[PDB]
DNA sequence: ATCAATATCCACCTGCAGATTCTACCAAAAGTGTATTTGGAAACTGCTCCATCAAAAGGCATGTTCAGCGGAATTCCGCTGAACATGCCTTTTGATGGAGCAGTTTCCAAATACACTTTTGGTAGAATCTGCAGGTGGATATTGAT
DNA sequence: ATCAATATCCACCTGCAGATTCTACCAAAAGTGTATTTGGAAACTGCTCCATCAAAAGGCATGTTCAGCGGAATTCCGCTGAACATGCCTTTTGATGGAGCAGTTTCCAAATACACTTTTGGTAGAATCTGCAGGTGGATATTGAT
């Protein structure tokens, strides 16, 4: 019935999820999402397993890059919260349209 | 070696050979003074010159006077004769220079010791009005008239706050002689340990070269002589070796006489002619 | 069918937890799904063009690593 | 020792004629040097020896005698001049390098 | 092998696994020091001045050979003062003596020249000493040592005995071939051992004689003090 | 039927450090690395020889390719070792 | 008579020091 | 020869002529305060009138060549 | 010897609203425009036919290279106009 | 008669065919694949060309300066992506206030 | 003298330089700058005048792009002005390497 | 030999920034925007002088600058 | 501060995938030997175009100044997320049934290469036309103090 | 709500250099038809490899509560835009001057290309060896209750 300081085990999951290297997004929902976005170009797009693993890896790399981007933007805003507009300025200055 | 140089109190047969005897391949002694240091192989021209003594400080401005020494700045165009007089003095002691022009262009920084009898100019180095090598020391010499005391190191202490105010980095030239070979590396090393016993946070190679103004092609090569630079632990790691533990303690329990960066009456001079 | 909401909240919490953030807003989930789906169409289009030019009715790893190369986000290890 | 070589006259551990043919298959112009593509043999030899010298730098982090992918990112991202020669690349199953931004941690 | 680069870190602790004797009659006198450090701007030739000394070889005919029964007290100072005067004085009116000191020219055509001489304007002071009116004393400097409150000037010995000073001066210039007896240096060449005027600087005279008329009454603001004592 | 560089990477590693292993994930990493940096420097040499109005790719354009496409200090190391090996190829004597 | 020159020159300093050295 | 260089040599020796003008008169005024409490008896005014007699000598030696540049260029 | 697409661009301008006039610095920037898009689709077409193990630089690889080299709607009416032109060429023997 | 009008365009089929020959690496291309290609650059030039009839009723500039080329090549927002590689020489910027 | 509100002639000159197509940096000091940044890479090498104009145009374009996205970061950080943390966020987020 | 500090060009940073859409400037950015400028300049100038060194030529053309900016990722457009 | 309380790290059994190597066979090349055309070192020689050089005019650079206002700070006020705990939907991890990838063949339409003829796309000569930079003189937005 | 000087728009206008629209010419490659290779279109199968269905367990959904953390007010003041008045480097603008380009011609290394041939680096797979990922016991690092 005891708990530590509320708000500091976020540091614990910072450390234990940067020490590791496994993929985060679970494989079957990601396969379903990539097939959902595959169906509305062309029906019956058969896939390769390592292909969708590569999709997962590229997704993880792009999302973690955008996440350290919005981290630096929000901490420039003198603020620990990341908002909508933190991601908005991160994407708009990163170069995407 | 020619007819041992007697001056002040210390007699010197010189380390090097002969820039001097165009009309002097005949004598048995050479007398040198302290302020003019007017070369006088004869005696009667020398003792009459001491009854013609007026100068009791070398011809320039001062920028330091600590408890032990004082520093000057004497430019070679405003003194024709006197600046070339002590060109003779070091060349009898150090042969790695050039007489190839009767040396005009550069500025002398020279140093004495205070006596109520009079000062005695006890070491110098030249300084040219140009930065090709960086040039913060051109031709240093502690002279064996009075060598055996570590104030010749203090010329290298004096060397770098020049580069602090002038705000351009510098290192001495390529003909390093053996008496300065041991001396240069001792000050490059012992300044590296000072800014690492302070500065508890991370250090880039720009602001070792800006905080202390040793050039990077020297200060990396003196960090590797210290063996303070090891890789293979996630960065290039600085890594205390336990001989640090006495060596910050060496200048904090066996403290030395030093300089200060604030007691400088000097402005960097602006130049029209070249 | 509708499964962009499948990429759940603790997964994106951990994925931002690798990025080094601290304070997740309660509605950053929607636009991180939006930027996810945007990157997905930008990679799935040129994967479909490479597999359709190759007359190949399955999608290999090599065509999507080529399509990922051309967009400028090249991947090493899978090709 | 012998009068026959496999074009081993570079101090090299790479195939000469193979990347000669691989330069031949970019074939914009018409003619490629054969005797002086060897500088390009040892070009690839140079930055690959350095990349694997970096793997022995971190094989001894953890007393781990093989080499894997997440701490092959860890060497390629901590050399600064090899970083931007690989910054477009994302090493798969690599993780990230641990940098907590210092303005976040306030000892709380 | 490579050479390191920028941005890097620092990890200090965590767990990795004949003293000469005859100098006493050379250097005498004390010298004060001021809480303002010294500022100086003059040359070393003006700190020595009379650029000739005469050695043991010729003082022995002047000190203890002239002074047997010489009526005028002919001291060794003017033996160096007057001799160094025409070491100079012949050379600015004959600059080509080097190839022939058999061309040692005669005083009987030098006799009006060195009398009216102003050796690179050597007597630059006495015309301005008029304005300070210190001809009761002479002009003394810190560029002058303590041995010139008793000296005597030049012209009133040249017709007296200075006719017999250039006589011995000549003959040891031919053995040295027309140069100074402790010769000058390797000076011949650096060879081997052994509309902008019109607008702003048109007042550069006015810039500094504001201090020259200031200079004498700040020299009189102490010359109201060394007649205060009398 | 396929050609790869994997044994060459392996013999480079064992001639640098004789006892160190490689996972074939990392072998694919390094193979993709060398193949991509090959394609980059080859298209640089091809376009440089193209617009410099020449007809043969030689040692000078691949030298300026290794200069232009690498950042500074390892580019200097690369051109030094490249000149070293290309003069060791020219040394064709009896022994 | 040693000081009847002291009582007029002392203002010529300030008349000159406020002439050029005090603009 | 030219006005761009006649201002040259006359401004760096009168860069440090205001050094001594900000040095040499101040040290003459340094010891004369003791002569208010002099009320050394016959010789200490002798030294201070010597090294302020030099205050008008070193500024005088520039002058002999100073005015001839004004004349020999404009002739 | 000189080489430019300039008079081609002039007849483009008269094929559209013809009463107007190109300035000869804007002509150079239109030249660099068409030159750059030529370079991009040429290197992408060569790379596509390279790793898809063919030899003839064909028409459908230009079609797929122009479908992936351009943004969406201008790509689709561009590929429509290009197919209309290649059909009206091939229909005459 | 000429091969340029036989596909119904104005750009030369025969010249740009030779350009792809000098830009080739697979050594071979059909003359028919220039026909799809020569009208791609015809379409992609004309699409930029007709949209610099931008404001010409209220300023009546019957020539065009180079910012007249730029100050609508960005408003055609699909063509912003295809020219984001480009920096227009002496072009200025769009009038926009944050 | 008549003087406006402090702030509105800034808006007037914003409008003037939004309409302007002038080359902003003067040619002679920028030309001597590209001389003195080229001579340490190789001693004296000739410059063609159009190449000076080319360097001029590229540098002005990169500087105005950097000023636009540092302005967007500045209005993100709830200020109307710019300082070093704005230009540093702009440089890091744009990814110079 | 003009190895002098004309890296202090000009405070037309308040003319280029007014070409940008930014209001007031707050100072001190002048030094680091000159630092950005110097980094950008030497990055382009190294590539241009490698091109003119490979050309065996002692001048740079506009083509060399266009080619260097072409590889750099930011293509100057319509100049050659 | 002084222990509680986890959870980080560390040292140590163990059960395999997993490098890995060594043979080993071998389809596919690499080094060699030697004709064979051609790209290139580079050598001399106009000459274009930059490099200084300088002289007057002059728009703009740069202190020095002021007024006020937009940024750093403190405090507090309300709330939106972090954090247990209980429950659970969903997935991970295991098993069997059919299509197109890859590979191997055939033949014909298309592209390469060549010797030809003829127009296109280029100047440069520049006459000629005239649209834009810049000028300037009435009506018309447009803001600070009152 | 209002004065009123400051600066803008627009029609009309004068210069002039820039575009354009030719003819000469001109020549250098595009279009024509032939003939031989040749790789692409296509039809064929062999068989992996990709679709899809059933048990434990685990991380995921959703609460309730606590509370540091956005965020808004108010304040105060450094600092910063707007101006005057003055210099000063710039901007022409000739105007001359010299020195690396870009050719034309030039005579040789050298890569190409053919046939040959002997290793050789791909791969198969099996051995066997084990490094390391997985699990367990335990010192201890860091930090919450009062």
């Amino acid at each position: 019935p005891h708990r530590y300081k509320p708000g500091t085990v976020a540091l614990r999951e910072i450390r234990r999820f940067q020490k590791s290297t496994e993929l985060l997004i679970r494989k079957l929902p990601f396969q379903r999402l990539v097939r959902e976005i595959a169906q509305d170009f062309k029906t019956d797009l058969r896939f390769q397993s390592s292909a969708i693993g590569a999709l997962q890896e590229s997704v993880e790399a792009y999302l973690v890059s955008l996440f350290e981007d919005t981290n630096l933007a929000a901490i420039h805003a003198k603020r620990v919260t990341i908002q909508k507009k933190d991601i908005k300025l991160a994407r708009r200055l990163r170069g995407e349209r | 070696n020619l007819n041992r140089i007697i001056m002040g109190k210390y007699e010197i047969e010189p380390w090097y050979f002969s820039p001097y005897p165009i009309e002097l391949t005949d004598e048995d002694f050479i007398y040198i003074d302290d302020f003019t240091l007017q070369y006088f192989g004869s005696k009667k021209q020398y003792e009459r010159y001491r009854k013609k003594c007026t100068l009791r400080h070398p011809p320039g401005n001062e920028i330091y006077r600590d408890d032990y020494v004082s520093f000057f700045e004497i430019d070679g165009r405003k003194q024709r004769t006197w600046c070339r007089n002590l060109c003779l003095l070091s060349k009898l002691f150090l042969d790695h220079k050039t007489l190839y022009y009767d040396v005009d262009p550069f500025l002398f920084y020279c140093m004495t010791r205070r006596d109520e009898l009079g000062h005695h100019l006890v070491g110098y180095f030249s300084k040219e009005k140009e930065s090709a090598d960086g040039y913060n020391v051109a031709c240093i010499l502690t002279l064996p008239q009075y060598q055996r005391m570590g104030y010749g190191k203090l010329l290298i202490e004096f060397s770098y706050e020049l580069s602090k105010k002038e705000n351009k980095v510098g290192s001495p030239e390529k003909p390093l002689s053996d008496l300065g070979l041991l001396s240069y590396r001792a000050y490059w090393s012992d300044t590296l340990i000072t800014l690492l016993v302070e500065h508890q946070k991370e250090i880039t190679i720009d602001e070792i070269s800006s905080m202390t103004s040793m050039t990077t092609t020297d200060i990396l090569h003196t960090a590797k002589t210290l063996n303070i630079l090891r890789y293979y632990k996630g960065q290039h790691i600085i890594f205390l070796n336990e001989d640090i533990l006495d060596r910050y303690n060496r200048l904090k329990a066996k403290k030395r006489r030093t300089i200060d960066p604030n007691r400088l009456i000097w402005k960097p001079p602006v130049f029209t002619a070249s | 069918r509708d499964n962009i909401q499948g990429i759940t909240k603790p997964a994106i919490r951990r994925l931002a937890r690798r990025g080094g953030v601290k304070r997740i807003s309660g509605l950053i989930y929607e636009e991180v799904r939006a930027v996810l789906k945007s990157f997905l169409e930008s990679v799935i289009r040129d994967s479909v063009t490479y597999t359709e030019h190759a007359k190949r009715k399955t999608v290999t790893s090599l065509d999507v690593v080529y399509a990922l190369k051309r967009q400028g986000r090249t991947l090493y290890g899978f090709g | 020792l012998r009068s026959q070589s496999s074009s081993a006259r570079a101090g090299l551990q790479f195939p000469v004629g193979r990347i000669k043919r691989y330069l031949k298959r970019h074939a914009t112009g018409r003619t490629r040097v054969g005797s002086k593509a060897a500088i390009y043999l040892t070009a690839v030899l140079e930055y690959l020896t350095a990349e694997v010298l970096e793997l022995a730098g971190n094989a001894a982090k953890d007393l781990k005698v093989k080499r894997i992918t997440p701490r092959h990112l860890q060497l390629a991202i901590r050399g600064d001049d090899e970083l931007d020669s690989l910054i477009r690349a994302t090493i798969a199953s690599g993780g990230v390098l641990p940098h907590i931004n210092k303005a976040l941690l306030l000892k709380v | 092998r490579k050479i390191s680069v920028k941005q890097h870190l620092k990890i200090y602790l965590p767990n990795d696994l004949m003293t000469w004797n005859e100098y006493d009659k050379f250097y005498t006198g004390s010298f004060q020091e001021t809480t303002s450090y010294i500022k100086f701007s003059a040359t070393v030739e003006d700190c020595c001045g009379t650029n000739y000394n005469m050695d043991e070889r010729d003082e022995t005919f002047l000190n203890e050979q002239v002074n047997k029964g010489s009526s005028d007290i002919l001291t060794e100072d003017e033996f160096e003062i007057l001799c160094s005067s025409f070491e100079h004085a012949i050379h600015e009116r004959q600059p080509f003596l080097s190839m022939d000191p058999e061309s040692i020219l005669s005083f009987e055509e030098l006799k009006p020249t060195l009398i009216k001489s102003d050796m690179a304007d050597f007597n630059l002071r006495n015309q301005l000493n008029h304005e300070i009116n210190s001809h009761k004393t002479h002009f003394i400097t810190q560029f002058d040592p303590v041995s010139q409150m008793n000296t005597r000037p030049l012209i009133q010995l040249i017709e007296k005995f200075g006719s017999k000073i250039y006589d011995y001066w000549r003959e040891r210039k031919i053995e040295v071939n027309g140069y100074e007896i402790f010769p000058q240096l390797k000076f011949e060449r650096p060879g081997e051992k052994e509309i902008l005027n019109s607008q702003r600087l048109r007042a550069l005279h006015q810039e500094l004689k504001n201090a020259k008329d200031l200079a004498l009454l700040v020299a009189k603001r102490e010359n109201v003090s060394l007649n205060w004592i009398n | 039927r396929k050609e790869t560089y994997s044994s060459y990477i392996y013999k480079v590693l064992k001639q640098t450090h004789p006892d160190t292993g490689i996972s074939q994930k990392s072998m694919s990493i390094l193979n993709s690395f060398v193949n991509d940096i090959f394609e980059r420097i080859a298209t640089e040499a091809s376009k440089l020889a193209a617009y410099n109005k020449k007809s043969t790719i030689s040692a000078r354009e691949i030298q300026t390719a290794v200069r232009l496409i690498l950042p500074g200090e390892l580019a200097k190391h690369a051109v030094s070792e490249g000149t070293r090996a290309v003069t060791k190829y020219s040394s064709s004597t009896q022994a | 008579e040693q000081e009847d020159t002291f009582d007029n020159l002392q203002q010529e300093i300030y008349d000159k020091e406020t002439e050029y050295f005090s603009h | 020869m030219d006005p761009s260089l006649v201002l040259e040599q006359t401004i760096q020796d009168v860069s440090n002529l205001p050094s001594e003008f900000r040095y040499l008169l101040e040290e003459i005024g340094s010891n004369d305060l003791k002569l208010i409490e002099e009320k050394k008896c016959q010789s200490l005014q002798r030294e201070k009138c010597v090294l302020a007699n030099t205050a008008l000598f070193l500024i005088a030696r520039h002058l002999n060549k100073l005015e001839k540049n004004i004349a020999l260029l404009e002739e």
